[PDB]
RNA sequence: AGGACCGAACCGACUAAUGUUGAAAAAUUAGCGGAUGACUUGUGGCUGGGGGUGAAAGGCCAAUCAAACCGGGAGAUAGCU
RNA sequence: AGUCGAGUCGGCCUGCGCGGAAGA
RNA sequence: ACACAGGUGGUCAGGUAGAGAAUACCAAGGCGCUUGAGAGAACUCGGGUGAAGGAACUAGGCAAAAUGGUGCCGUAACUUC
RNA sequence: AAUUCCUUGUCGGGUAAGUUCCGACCUGCACGAAUGGCGUAAUGAUGGCCAGGCUGUCUCCACCCGAGACUCAGUGAAAU
RNA sequence: CGAUGUCGGCUCAUCACAUCCUGGGGCUGAAGUAGGUCCCAAGGGUAUGGCUGUUCGCCAUUUAAAGUGGUACGCGAGCUGGGUUUAGAACGUCGUGAGACAGUUCGGUCCCUAUCUGCCGUGGGCGCUGGAGAACUGAGGGGGGCUGCUCCUAGUACGAGAGGACCGGAGUGGACGCAUCACUGGUGUUCGGGUUGUCAUGCCAAUGGCACUGCCCGGUAGCUAAAUGCGGAAGAGAUAAGUGCUGAAAGCAUCUAAGCACGAAACUUGCCCCGAGAUGAGUUCUCCCUGACCCUUUAAGGGUCCUGAAGGAACGUUGAAGACGACGACGUUGAUAGGCCGGGUGUGUAAGCGCAGCGAUGCGUUGAGCUAACCGGUACUAAUGAACCGUGAGGCUUAACCU
């Protein structure tokens, strides 16, 4: 998972 | 007052003639035989040490015996001391029976309880389990979080984490004597208290009125 | 915890030890003195004991019970015919361990394991 | 184990009778209400016992008003005044379980 | 998971101030054939407190 | 030992053929009903033409329990079903007028007393 | 009779657990779908990079794909680090 | 202020304090 | 890349049970998988059993439990029959 | 409504209690007729919802069997 | 921005007090019951469900109460992955179109073996001034602290009635915690039995292997909860808000300035556990060692020979002790373990033989046989004579005592 994804 | 040091014999009930069923606990309690006084002179606090039991001659130490030697009582398994209160007097030599127990109605047992080697939080702290399925990966019966973040950034003292659980002193206070049998050298308190079968007890009577 | 539990598990499953006792009760009263590790030859005392005891007195049920425990007739007819009257007198101990060093290969503790008259 | 062998056969009942799983038994029972004592019996069949000394207890079953009911007795209890075999069943188990899944002529024990 | 400093060669020798190995205290010696031996251990030519046991 | 969602036989004629516990009664996180507590209860079955009707929210005593009930001697009296007692949710009384299959003496108090005096056993 | 039915081989890959410096750069275990067909498989052949091929997902084209790989223009250019 | 026998009352300007003042 | 739990087309096809090339146990034949020995803590993995309750769990019955064969009886709405 | 923002619309059903589901209403923010409309038996490792059965999913965990974990001997990594 | 994983849930919390409950008070438009409002108080306690990804909220039903906040919207090197937040697809809508939408919809990989800090446990070293074995003192630290209902007081006080107390007492519960296994039970692949398929032991009979322990039924010890004992306190001290007594300043008044009293789950104790590394290393009791020499830098000096205590460790047999260490028992002058003997318990009437039956089977011998971890015993086996470590009377100064 993306850290502080969009 | 005084206690005594007594065996955990086992448990049995006690049937009643009114239907009662009491379960109890056995305590074999020999002569206590006092082998030193405490004095609030030479020792600063007044108390008896007492042995009960015996120990194998060829296993008794020479220090061991000669402290026996003193008092002039046969070695016993251990020492043990009971805080006197203001009155209470005794000299050394004097055995004390069960008898001392004819007329108390609760005593407080201690002992060391049965040891649960190292146990898991869910045991030794009753942590709940996480959920055995729902995706739940490798952390069944795990801790979960053991704190908050930077703030404060560490661990506290007294977290309750998995260790060894049991194996320690622990009192049962305010049991009922249910009997006093002095001819057997038996003191049958009703309900559990802490121990193995044939561990040492230390009977004291009940400190909560 | 395993408060006053007996048996050792011996990192087998039950089908593999029991299968593993049968085996080496035969080897044992066969050649009888054999070397193995030491936690096993404690265990095989467990094994070979009864069955030496069981032998004492020979009957068909007995035989058959015997049978039933080794799987070998050879080696029911020597307990029977050969120990059972051998220990005919003796309160249990038919064996003796002997401790023996230490296994090459992996430093296994070994004892030797005998019938006490050989 | 000595010292509460002594405790136990002590306390222990001389009286009770020879029964065995699957015999129709009557136990007869003391109720109390207030200050009055009556005896209430419970008749049914044993479906096991438990034999432990001074801890012996056996499991009566009995269907009572359309409702399957159990009591486990303590044998030594003098809340038992009494144990009576009305019938000597005929089973291979020690324990009849099974007859808890069974009604009417399904859970019938044949004669010893 | 991982260090964020290389530990030193200090702190190597301390944990390893635990790993010596412990010598036999003292052997045994055979009331008859001599021998030295662990204690309650059969000597290597197969004696043990006296007796001739094995014989191999 | 009878919980939220436990569904109960009716020991009466008050026309509820089964009912389910939605609450045990008197006490905060309170887990277990045995006999002679008061629980909360829906009438998740009914006759046609009885005293209740199905969805109707209101007390009910326990009076059989496959857990059964310990006495003072170490004896145990365990019943095959879970069963209770229809009561008004106001006046914790019978609906019913006839209680069905033996009941235990734990209900022998002034509150039950009616059902005690109805119950054909105990 | 059948892109018919149940179900092994055979072909797949829906769910979960494990594994995640793996036994494995995609698997294992337990279940799961198809199983005479628009099936599956051996051997060989043909289509070539703005090109192929695609029951179409920008899928696949040698563990590489919104333009393969290798060599070359080549020390591209880089007001950026 | 509650015969009594000496101060008493209330505003102003100023110095320094008091309350108002609860947080992980 | 490995003495790698993977991949790889064809041929052969014993016995008892079984519809069977399924499955169980065996034959012929082949193997025990190139670290072992102890111990019997937490916790993890793979399993077995569980009082009373029975979806109250949870995003969701996920997982588990359950059902399961042959013969015969019997089988609703709906329907493109 | 695979479309509805306001919105958990309103009414009915189901539940003790239902922002989901089913039926209905029409105020369609912003359906609609082969970039098809409405319906439809059968079919689906398809989405949503309800029951019976079933259960360690859970109340609330307990015990047990194995493989690791732990100790000994041999070999002997890694990220940083 | 050469990455500080981002909502909610789960698990685990910890703090604040602006207090939800329980405790103490003042005012009341406080008769009582029940409220309102403000002050003190953080000891402990403070639901489960339906719906939704939800936080929240609404609803059902409880409760003494269902507090409000901080802790990276506490907590993904602890779990989840519903939502949000990639790539597939579709709807509405916008756009000629590619596409677009904190609009919706179905689907959509969550890694890390812990070095350091921390924390939970558990050892080794040295120290504590001769060595050793014990028993303690208790500086200090931790745990615990919740509360309902019923009855009595009393249908009393209060009230027109309806209703309905304080204060004090007794009982019995909920939740939580500690212990325990006598009971009730679970488990019990180490006990007994039933039974399917098949293979084997030559065959019959009897057995054993494999099939999830093949499938099952029971069940011993142990472990254990749903089982059953016990706990929260009373009391004391000093107080909070508050209420006073006496009392001037200020002829009065005034709880305050001097002085004196009362006053709460908070605080200090009382209860339980740890605890002398309490380097401020404490105390008490007992035991042990009472030899000579040599040299140099002549000093709390270093060697040599003789000596080797008390005790310890080691090894062994082990344990209701245990990851390993540790801790406990025991080592022949011995019940430490195993075996053995007797018993118990469990299973449920073995095998063989006989009888009955055509036979499956049934019956007798027979409550038989077998029976783990249990109980009581018993030297049969294994716990060895030794060896090892540890020494040889223990610094200086001063004081009081050798009177
Ligand atoms: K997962
Ligand atoms: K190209
Ligand atoms: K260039
Ligand atoms: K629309
Ligand atoms: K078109
Ligand atoms: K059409
Ligand atoms: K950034
Ligand atoms: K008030
Ligand atoms: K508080
Ligand atoms: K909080
Ligand atoms: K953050
Ligand atoms: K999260
Ligand atoms: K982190
Ligand atoms: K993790
Ligand atoms: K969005
Ligand atoms: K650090
Ligand atoms: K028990
Ligand atoms: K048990
Ligand atoms: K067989
Ligand atoms: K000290
Ligand atoms: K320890
Ligand atoms: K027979
Ligand atoms: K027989
Ligand atoms: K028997
Ligand atoms: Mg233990
Ligand atoms: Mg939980
Ligand atoms: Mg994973
Ligand atoms: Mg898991
Ligand atoms: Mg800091
Ligand atoms: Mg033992
Ligand atoms: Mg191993
Ligand atoms: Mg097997
Ligand atoms: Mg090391
Ligand atoms: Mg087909
Ligand atoms: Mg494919
Ligand atoms: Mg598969
Ligand atoms: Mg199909
Ligand atoms: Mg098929
Ligand atoms: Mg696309
Ligand atoms: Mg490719
Ligand atoms: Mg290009
Ligand atoms: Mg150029
Ligand atoms: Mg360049
Ligand atoms: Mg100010
Ligand atoms: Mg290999
Ligand atoms: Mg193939
Ligand atoms: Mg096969
Ligand atoms: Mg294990
Ligand atoms: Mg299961
Ligand atoms: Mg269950
Ligand atoms: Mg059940
Ligand atoms: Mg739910
Ligand atoms: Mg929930
Ligand atoms: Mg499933
Ligand atoms: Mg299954
Ligand atoms: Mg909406
Ligand atoms: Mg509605
Ligand atoms: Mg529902
Ligand atoms: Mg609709
Ligand atoms: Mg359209
Ligand atoms: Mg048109
Ligand atoms: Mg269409
Ligand atoms: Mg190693
Ligand atoms: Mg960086
Ligand atoms: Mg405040
Ligand atoms: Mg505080
Ligand atoms: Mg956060
Ligand atoms: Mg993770
Ligand atoms: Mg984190
Ligand atoms: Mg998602
Ligand atoms: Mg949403
Ligand atoms: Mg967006
Ligand atoms: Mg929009
Ligand atoms: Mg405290
Ligand atoms: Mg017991
Ligand atoms: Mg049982
Ligand atoms: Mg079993
Ligand atoms: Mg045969
Ligand atoms: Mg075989
Ligand atoms: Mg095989
Ligand atoms: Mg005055
Ligand atoms: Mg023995
Ligand atoms: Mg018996
Ligand atoms: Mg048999």
């Amino acid at each position: 998972k993306c850290i502080r994804a969009p | 007052m005084i206690g005594l040091v007594g065996k955990k014999v086992g448990m049995t009930r006690i049937f009643t003639e009114d239907g009662v069923s009491i379960p109890v606990t056995v305590i074999e309690v020999e002569a206590n035989r006092v082998t030193q006084v405490k004095d609030l002179a030479n020792d600063g606090y007044r108390a008896i040490q007492v042995t009960t039991g015996a120990k194998k001659a060829n296993r008794v130490t020479k220090p061991e015996a000669g402290h026996f030697a003193k008092a002039g009582v046969e070695a016993g398994r251990g020492l043990w001391e009971f805080r006197l209160a203001e009155g209470e007097e005794f000299t050394v030599g004097q055995s004390i029976s069960v008898e001392l127990f004819a007329d108390v109605k609760k005593v407080d047992v201690t002992g060391t309880s049965k040891g649960k080697g190292f146990a898991g939080t869910v045991k030794r702290w009753n942590f709940r389990t996480q959920d055995a399925t729902h995706g739940n990966s490798l952390s069944h019966r795990v801790p979960g979080s053991i704190g908050q973040n930077q703030t404060p950034g560490k661990v506290f003292k007294g977290k309750k984490m998995a260790g060894q659980m049991g194996n320690e002193r622990v009192t049962v206070q305010s049991l009922d004597v249910v009997r006093v049998d002095a001819e057997r050298n038996l003191l049958l308190v009703k309900g559990a208290v802490p121990g193995a079968t044939g561990s040492d007890l230390i009977v004291k009577p009940a400190v909560k009125a | 915890m395993r408060h006053r539990k007996s048996g050792r598990q011996l990192n087998r499953n039950s089908s593999h030890r029991q299968a593993m006792f049968r085996n080496m009760a035969g080897s044992l009263v066969r050649h009888e003195i054999i070397k193995t590790t030491l936690p096993k030859a404690k265990e095989l005392r467990r094994v070979v004991e009864p069955l030496i005891t069981l032998a004492k007195t020979d009957s068909v049920a007995n035989r058959r019970l015997a049978f039933a425990r080794t799987r070998d007739n050879e080696i029911v007819a020597k307990l029977f015919n050969e120990l059972g009257p051998r220990f005919a007198s003796r309160a249990g101990g038919y064996t003796r361990i002997l401790k023996c060093g230490f296994r090459a290969g992996d430093n296994a503790p070994m004892a030797y394991i005998e019938l006490v008259d050989r | 184990s000595n010292i509460i062998k002594q405790l136990e056969q002590e306390q222990m009942k001389q009286d009770v009778p020879s029964f065995r799983p699957g015999d129709t038994v009557e136990v007869k029972v003391w109720v109390v209400e207030g200050s009055k004592k009556r005896l209430q019996a419970f008749e049914g069949v044993v479906i096991a016992i438990r034999n432990r000394g001074l801890h012996s207890a056996f499991t009566v079953r009995k269907i009572s008003n359309g409702e399957g009911v159990e009591r486990v007795f303590q044998t030594h209890s003098p809340v038992v005044d009494s144990i009576s075999v009305k019938r000597r069943g005929a089973v291979r188990k020690a324990k009849l379980y099974y007859l808890r899944e069974r009604t009417g002529k399904a859970a019938r024990i044949k004669e010893r | 998971a991982v260090q964020q400093n290389k530990p030193t060669r200090s702190k190597r020798g301390m944990r390893r101030s635990h790993d010596a190995l412990t010598a036999v205290t003292s052997l045994s010696v055979d009331k008859t054939s001599g021998e030295k031996h662990l204690r309650h251990h059969i000597t290597a030519d197969g004696y043990y407190r006296g007796r001739k046991v094995i014989a191999k | 030992m009878i919980q939220e969602q436990t569904m109960l036989n009716v020991a009466d004629n008050s026309g509820a053929r089964r009912v389910m516990c939605i609450k045990v009664l008197g006490g905060s996180h309170r887990r277990y009903a045995g006999v002679g507590d008061i629980i909360k209860i829906t009438i998740k079955e009914a006759i046609p033409r009885g005293k209740v009707k199905k969805g109707d929210v209101l007390k009910a005593v326990v009076v059989r329990t496959k857990k059964g009930v310990r006495r003072p001697d170490g004896s145990v009296i365990r019943f095959d079903g879970n069963a209770c007692v229809l009561l008004n949710n106001n006046s914790e009384q019978p609906i019913g007028t006839r209680i069905f299959g033996p009941v235990t003496r734990e209900l022998r108090s002034e509150k039950f007393m009616k059902i005690i005096s109805l119950a054909p056993e105990v």
